[PDB]
Formats: C-alpha cells, structure tokens, sequence
C-alpha cells in the first residue's frame, strides 16, 4: 500500500495548499476595482484586411517592430507580411502543411512553425541566397508542436501534445533542458517580459509556471473545468491570463498563488483559442469559436467590446510591443488588423 | 498613394507572390487527401510504401540497399526478444550447447548498425533459430512482445547474412521502424493528384488534432487482423482488437468527418488466415459462436467493425481485406478505392 | 504498477514544494496590478486611443 | 557562394553592337531585381538600366535609351546587355549588380567582378554632390565623407533613400551602408552613415589597412538612380 500512502499524502498537500491561498485571499480583485471608471466605449474597427492565405490559418505572431507579422495557414504557406502596407514579404512553403503554431524571433532573423509533424521547424529570414531556408528542424517531441516562442536566436521553447515543453539550443538540435509535469496535452505557452518564466496551459485544466534556466515547475494553477488552449502573461510580468473550453478566461497572480476573475457570459459556451493583453494590461482580449473577439475590462470582468470581422473560429490573435494593433487571424482564411 | 521606388518595387514582388499563391492554389484544391489512421503496427506506413512502389516507380535497387541494417537490425532484436521470453516463460533449449550462442548472441549485440552481420553472429542466430526449444517460444510469441517479420527473416537468414546481400522490395515492406510525426507522399493516378497522409506517431489527446482533418476525401483506417488472439498486457484495459475498435467507432462517427469517405483495410490477413487455424476467435470475441474459418472468423469481425457506425443510413463503410507487404494485393484494392472516389466525385 | 508509484511521488514532491512558497495577500497582488493599469493607461492606443495622425493604420 | 561574372565586354569599332551576359550562381536569381552600373577608365559609376524581379519593370539612363536593351534568362540564371550603335562614350567596366525590393532588404549588396567594353576612335534628374574629391587618412584616425543631394532623399514614409559603396583598388564595388544608416551584412561596427534630407555623412573610426579606396554615394529615391563623384581616401 505504497501506492496508497503517497496517493494519499497529496491529498493532504493539496488541502495544505488550498488552506494556505485561502489564508492570503483577503480580498478579491473586483472589490479592490469596484470604485474605478469602466473604460466604455471600444470601438475598434477593421484597418486591414490580410488576404492571401487559401486554407484555415491557425497561428500567427508580430515580430517586435509591430509593423511585420509571421502567420501560419494549412494551405502550407508561411507568410511574413508588412502589416502598414500589406505587402508579402515572403511566403515560405511548408514542408508539412498541418501547422498549428509559428513565431517570431525578437531579432527579426528567424521565424518558427511546426505542428503533427511534431517538428520546431526554424527558417532564416537573412540568407545570402534571397529566399528563406529551413537551418534546423528540432526534432525529438513525440506528439504535435502546439506552440514556440524563441528567447534569442540560439534559444527557443517549444510546448507539445505529447504532454512535455523543452528549451531548446538550436545550433545543436537537442533539448538540452525539459519541462515535465503536465498530465495532458500542452497547448500554449507564453515567455515572461524577463525571459525568465513561462507559462503552460494544458488539458488537465491547468496552468502551470515555469523557471527557465532551473527547468522546473515553479507554480501549478487549477480552477478550469476543462482544456486551457491559450495562454498570456500580464505585462508587467506578475500575473497571466488562460482562455478554455470552458468557455471562460481566467486571471492568475503569481505571487498571491491564486486565480483573481474569471471572464465570462452566461450565452458564451463555446471555446476559447486564444488571449492577449493590450500594452497597459487593462483590456483582455480572447478569440472565440463562435468567430467573434471579445474585449474584457481585465480589471472587472465587463465585456468593453467586440470584434466581430470573420466567417469562422478566431483561431489566433497578439498585440502589438508597441500598443498600436490588434491582428486576427482565422478559420476563414483571413487576417484583420484592428485598432 | 505616392510610392518610392523601393515601395514600388516591393508592391511588385508581392503581386508576384500574389500570382505564385494563387496558382499553388488550383493546384491543392484538385488535390485527392487520403488520411491513413489506425493503431500502431496495423500497416500504416506499409501501405506509404507500397504507393511509392506502385505509382511513384519507388524502391529501386539502390534505395533498397539503405535498408540493409534496418533488415539486420530488425533480425537481431527478434531473435533476441524470443531468446529474452524463453528466461520468462521458463523454456529450455532443446539442446545445451545453445546456451552459449545465446550469451554470445547478447555480447555480439554490442556491434553498431552498420554493415552487421559478422558470420559468427550468422551462426549465431541460425543456431538459435533451429532449436526446438527456441521454436516452441516463437510458437508462444502471442504472450510477449515480436516483430510480426520475425519468421520472414529468420527464414530467410542465409540470404540475408551474405556479405552482398542487396534488399528485396519486399525485404523493405516487412522492415518495422517506428517513427513520429506525420508521413505523406503523392502521386498521380487515373489523372487525379492523390496526397496520403500517414498520422503515424502521435502521443496526444485526438480531440485536440482531428478538426485539423475536415475535408479530406477519406479516410483508409487499418486494421490488423492477426491481432486478435494476443494477450492483455501488464494493466491492459481491453485486448488490442478491441482497442482498435475503440478507435475506429472514434474516428469513423467524428463530426469533423461527415463528408468523408469511411474506408476500413482489414488487413494482415495472411498472418491471420495462419493464426485462426489454431487459436479460436473466441479469445478475442468470447460471445461469438461461427467456427474458426478464415471466412467465418473475417466477417464477424468485419461485422463488429461496420457496427460502430452510428449513422449506417446516411454513411457506407467500404471494407476491404488486404495483405499490405503484398504488393500486388494493394495495387488491386487501390485500384478499387480509386474507382469508387472517382464514381462518388 | 511500478510506474504508478514512481508518479505518484513525483507529485508529492512538486506539492511538497508548492507549499512552502512565499505567499502575498490578494489586496497587495490586486492592488498592484490596479496600478499598473492606471500608471500605463496613457501609453496604451487601445485604450486610450490617439488621433489618426498617429495612427500607422490610418496615414497614407 | 554568391557569384555574378560578367562576359561579352572587347574592343568593338563606333556604331558597332555587342551583347554583354552576366551568369549568376549561388542564389535565387529570379527573386532579384538586377542592374548594369558601368564605371569609364578614370571615372565613377553610372547607372545604366534596371530590369526588375519578374521583368515586369525595365528603365533605362537617358543617354542609353533606344541604343541598349537589358533583359534576363531566369531559366538560365543569366542578365544580359544588348548594346547598339556604339559611341566612344560607352567605354567603360561594366558591372552587373543584384538588387532585391521588400520591407527591409538591402539592395545594391552584390556586384560582379566586371567586364570591359572599349569603342575605337573616330535636369530633372537627381544630382548628387560629394564636393571633395580626395582626402589623404593615416591608420588608426577618423574620417568623416560627405554627400549632398539637389532633392531631399528623405520620404514621407520615413526612409532616406541613400546609399554608400566602397570601390577598393582593383576590385569591385562593395555595399556599406543602405537607406543612409542600415548597416550591410559583413561590414564591421566601425562604420556609420547619418544625415538629414539633403546631406549625410560617412563615418569611419579607427581607419585600417584595407579601408582604401574609392567611396560612392548613390540615392534610390528615383530613377534614374545616379551617384556621386566619388571620394578617395589615400594613405597620408
Ligand atoms: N505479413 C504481413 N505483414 C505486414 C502486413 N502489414 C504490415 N506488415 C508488417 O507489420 C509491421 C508493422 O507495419 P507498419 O506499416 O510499420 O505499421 P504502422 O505502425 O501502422 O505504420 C511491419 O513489419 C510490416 O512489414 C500484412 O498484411 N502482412
């Protein structure tokens, strides 16, 4: 009965860690803002429509000049576009084309993608041949690559279905640290401003924070009811934001160990795929299955607005470094810049 | 707008562009996607490799050849996965000087994978293979873990062990390794640009794939037949046939695949016509009551498979019975496949 | 079974460690984050936002 | 390995043609705008006609229309040159000269190694101005090399169109500096490039050894593309 006592003591573990957030719960965020203006009226309006991709897209970043942005569509297609003239400025073939995740490198040098090939395919933007070239395909996840987000242009984290993250060093192709511990599916992840910490969601409904260089898990958070698909840290880089099936976004802190608010409309049931910040950190916007963006007062937990611009599932979204724009991109085969 | 010439010049290129993506575009909509699914060693990427070798004029000679130590390398782990079950299930060689190649065979197990296939390792496994008390394990090979290609090769060792053996097509069909992430090829047949994708190793939560999949022409789930007479693992829920049936009732009534063909190989029927002629269906199936012919035994289970379907009125299951190593077998089911996707579409 | 029992100390362990970690009261995280918001109100476009001389998405 | 090596170029009789060829290897080529710049015995460069990624774009430098034609093979990686009624004033090294157009390139980053054309015996355009025509530098100092435009090469998109080159001797011309401050790919830090509109600077700190030679400024506000006169920097 081994098995027994241990399966036990975590339930004690638990209930010691439930007692000790309850311990320091002695307000609630929407109490603590209940004297602050509403922000009110959101109107943001369609400022560009990106057209070119032919299949569902799935995944898009801006790299950190706020003007280009990486997206990544089935149709085999990676597309870097100029967000201010919506020029192409490449278009990079996949080798496969059952993507589901790309990013950006903050150097501007690079851009990631990958999916059920189960491979971090990085592509150099800067070659001396003109075009861009697949220089590493990461192997070694044994499910699907659900998200990437680079920290240089020698280092980028990747997060798995097969239940795993790893930081990765691309000059060698290994993972040379892992991030274990989640018991299902790792869909999305999201690098601390710092670089420091990341954060995980998953489809054992919970968040989980990371220390990078440590390559543990520092903070697990639970209180979904099912799969978190997407994941944002607050700017200042002390709290996060997960979207889920569950039809609800939730605001994590860090250093209270605890969820803050939960986002949600009692006519709202469908999924959640994706969630970001404005640069202030006041409004959360989410991407939703029923093709719509819903803009939250992450404060308190009033709907400011809507961006309603697509004919199916809002599958990605970010904001600019800058605060300018907001990009969508979706099932419809469409990216809008908005603002 | 007032351009620059570097503005105008980059307006061009993204035209161009335009005109590329466009144009890959007629292509991909004309394209036929076939999405292999079924469980792990059912014959997924058999079949890939029987669409090279049937429409892509694949596994020439000299391709064959980079097969060789996958050929030694998968001879060499089933005779010693068999040698490894006989300490387990306490069976003795039928002869005592076989003890010897046996701990020869572990120590000569330390040579890379290259060019093997030393004659003294030869020997080696020529000599277990012949024992009787090694036999009586292979005939046990349903209660531990072995390479369904086991017998090929180990039947076949003197010409595989020449040192200029060259690969046969069907020395690479019978070859086993394992891979992740998907695999895909395409062809052309009967003018349609056919793109077969093989999910192959995918350690995750279907539901969170699977809607990557809508719109794809069909779908051909495998099935090994053979499978259904092995015993339950260590914590085994269900035993492997049922496991598959699992999967199919899954995949075949998922919304994501309303609009997509339903195509079932029962496949390895070979090893499976061999297999029920001594061990009944009953140990799969305990409440079936027909007799252990081949053709008894293969409809009822094609009866098990076809019943998972919730919808029987609005969708047709199209089931074939295939031996996915013999190529001329496939060349004919395909062939099948095709005219049924082209008088449907 | 011997895969169970090697899990299921792994999560004791992680739980071990979760609850000896520093813990700030809510008041003080929520506080924190009101401020935020409100110090940075002003530099964000989404928010707050700016004339369309300034905004890239409008210009030429 | 980037290569564009030019052929066709001799000794041709006045009012006579020639075609020149330029072959690339070691890039996309059909992904790249492409250029004749020529250079005459003792004197700087000067653009002689463009023909863009795709042809779908050709102009051509006043005193050369009606008598060349530029035009590429793509399928065969190749530029060519097609020159007619040939006068003494198009004796010169002639270069071909890659350029790629997006958010961010660098154009004008790859010269041939050049080939050479000699001919027997018998406005509105931007002007740019690099008034001084030489300066004698010591190793290890800091030089500072101007340039002036007749029109602000500063757009309203931001960008300010102007490009510096370095001619070592005997050697082709090499990219430094694009869009006035973009450093090219290769170039050590000790190089910069500033201005404002209608004049801008080059800077060199601690001068070395293979810093000689002659330094061009050029502006891609318009076409036709021009330069400067050039000025040399001499060892003391
Ligand atoms: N005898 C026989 N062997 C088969 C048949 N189909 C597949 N195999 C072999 O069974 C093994 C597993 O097949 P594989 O294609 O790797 O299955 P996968 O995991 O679904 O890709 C390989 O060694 C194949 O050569 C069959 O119909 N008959």
């Amino acid at each position: 009965s081994e098995l027994d006592q241990l399966r036990q003591e975590a339930e004690q573990l638990k209930n010691q860690i439930r007692d000790a957030r309850k311990a320091c719960a002695d307000a609630t965020l929407s109490q603590i803002t209940n004297n602050i203006d509403p922000v009110g009226r959101i109107q943001m309006r369609t400022r560009r429509t990106l057209r070119g991709h032919l299949a569902k897209i799935y995944a898009m970043h801006w790299g950190t000049d706020s003007r280009l942005l990486v997206s990544a569509s089935q149709d085999g297609k990676l597309i870097i576009w100029d967000s201010y003239t919506t020029n192409k400025v490449h278009a990079i073939p996949l080798r496969s084309s059952w993507v589901m995740t790309c990013a950006y490198a903050p150097s501007g040098n690079y851009v990631a993608c990958g999916g059920l090939d189960n491979i971090c395919s990085i592509y150099n933007l800067k070659t001396r041949e003109g075009n861009v070239r697949v220089s590493r395909e990461l192997a070694g996840h044994t499910g699907y690559l659900s998200c990437c987000r680079f920290l240089d242009d020698n280092q980028i984290v990747t997060s798995s279905g097969d239940t795993t993250c790893a930081l990765w060093d691309i000059e060698t192709g290994q993972q040379t640290t892992t991030f274990t511990g989640h018991t299902g599916d790792v869909m999305s992840l999201s690098l601390a401003p710092d670089t420091r910490l990341f954060v995980s969601g998953a489809c054992d409904a919970s968040a989980k924070l990371w220390d990078v260089r440590e390559g543990m898990c520092r903070q697990t958070f639970t209180g979904h009811e099912s799969d978190i698909n997407a994941i944002c840290f607050f700017p200042n880089g002390n709290a996060f934001a997960t979207g889920s099936d569950d039809a609800t976004c939730r605001l994590f802190d860090l250093r209270a160990d605890q969820e803050l608010m939960t986002y949600s409309h009692d006519n709202i049931i469908c999924g959640i795929t994706s969630v970001s910040f404005s640069k202030s950190g006041r409004l959360l916007l989410a991407g939703y299955d029923d093709f719509n963006c819903n803009v939250w007062d992450a404060l308190k937990a009033d709907r400011a607005g809507v961006l309603a611009g697509h004919d199916n599932r809002v599958s990605c979204l970010g904001v600019t470094d800058d605060g300018m724009a907001v990009a969508t991109g979706s099932w419809d085969s469409f990216l809008k810049i908005w603002n | 707008c007032t351009l620059s010439a570097e503005d105008k010049a980059a307006v061009e290129r993204s035209k161009m562009i335009d005109r590329n993506l466009r144009e890959d575009g007629e292509k991909a909509a004309r394209e036929v996607k076939l999405l292999l699914l079924g469980a792990g060693e059912s014959g997924k990427s058999t079949i890939v490799k029987q669409m090279k070798i049937i429409h892509e004029a694949g596994y020439s000679e000299e391709e064959c050849k980079q097969y060789k130590a996958v050929v030694y390398s998968n001879t060499i782990q089933s005779i010693i996965a068999i040698i490894r079950a006989m300490g387990r299930l306490k069976i003795d060689f039928g002869d005592s000087a076989r003890a010897d190649d046996a701990r020869q065979l572990f120590v000569l197990a330390g040579a890379a994978e290259e060019g093997f296939m030393t004659a003294e390792l030869a020997g080696v496994i020529k000599r277990l293979w012949k024992d009787s008390g090694v036999q009586a394990c292979f005939n046990r090979s349903r209660e531990y873990q072995l390479n369904d290609s086991a017998a090929y090769y180990l039947n076949d060792l003197d010409r595989i062990a020449q040192p200029n053996y060259i690969p046969t097509q069907q020395d690479v069909l019978r070859t086993r390794v394992k891979t992740t992430g998907i695999v895909e090829t395409h062809f052309t047949f009967k003018d349609l640009h056919f793109k077969m994708f093989d999910v192959g190793g995918q350690r995750s939560e279907r539901k969170k794939w699977i809607h990557c999949f809508e719109g794809v022409t069909a779908i051909i789930f495998c099935v090994a037949l053979s499978d259904y007479d092995l015993v339950l693992a260590e914590d085994e829920e269900m035993n492997r046939m049922h496991e598959s049936m699992k999967l199919f009732d899954s995949i075949c009534n998922n919304k994501w695949f309303t609009d997509t063909s339903i195509i079932l190989f029962l496949n390895k029927k070979d090893l499976f016509e061999e297999k029920i002629k001594k061990s009944p269906l009953t140990i799969c199936y305990p409440e079936y009551a027909g007799s252990n012919t081949y053709e008894e035994a293969a409809a009822y289970i094609q009866c098990q498979f076809e019943d998972l379907n919730k919808r029987k009125d609005t969708k047709e299951i199209y089931t074939h019975f295939t031996c996915a190593t013999d190529t001329k077998n496939v060349q004919f089911v395909f062939d099948a496949v095709t005219d049924v996707i082209i008088k449907n579409n | 079974n011997t895969a169970s029992i090697a899990q299921a100390r792994k999560l004791v362990e992680q739980l071990k460690m979760e609850a000896n970690i520093d813990r700030i009261k809510v008041s003080k995280a929520a506080a924190d984050l009101m401020a935020y918001c409100e110090a940075h109100a002003k530099e964000d476009p989404l928010l707050t936002p700016v004339p369309a001389s300034e905004n890239p998405f409008r210009e030429k | 390995d980037v290569q564009l090596v030019e052929s066709g170029g001799g000794l041709v009789q006045p009012g006579g043609s020639r075609k020149l060829s330029c072959s690339a290897s070691g890039f996309a080529f059909s992904s790249f705008g492409m250029h004749w710049v020529r250079q005459a015995p003792e004197k700087g460069l000067e653009w002689v006609a463009y023909i863009s990624s795709g042809s779908g774009t050709i102009y051509y430098a006043d005193t050369v229309k009606g008598r060349f034609t530029i035009s590429r093979d793509d399928p065969k990686n190749t530029l060519f040159l097609q020159m007619t009624s040939l006068r003494s004033e198009d004796t010169a090294m002639y270069y071909c000269v890659r350029s790629i157009y997006y958010y961010g390139s660098s154009p004008f980053d790859f010269w041939g190694q050049g080939t050479t054309l000699t001919v027997s015996s018998g406005g509105s355009d931007i002007v740019m101005t690099q008034a001084t025509s030489s300066v004698p530098v010591t190793p290890g100092e800091s030089v500072s090399i101007s340039c002036r435009s007749s029109k602000s090469l500063l757009h309203s998109n931001g960008n300010t169109y102007l490009y510096w080159f370095l001619q070592r001797p005997g050697q082709s011309p090499q990219l430094l500096i694009y869009r006035m401050s973009n450093l090219a790919s290769g170039v050590p830090d000790r190089f910069s490039g500033s201005g404002s509109g209608t004049a801008f600077t080059l800077t060199i700190s601690r001068l070395e050894a293979e810093d000689v030679g002659v330094y061009y400024c050029m502006q891609h506000l318009e076409y036709p593309l021009t330069f400067g006169a050039g000025t040399k920097l001499e060892l003391k």
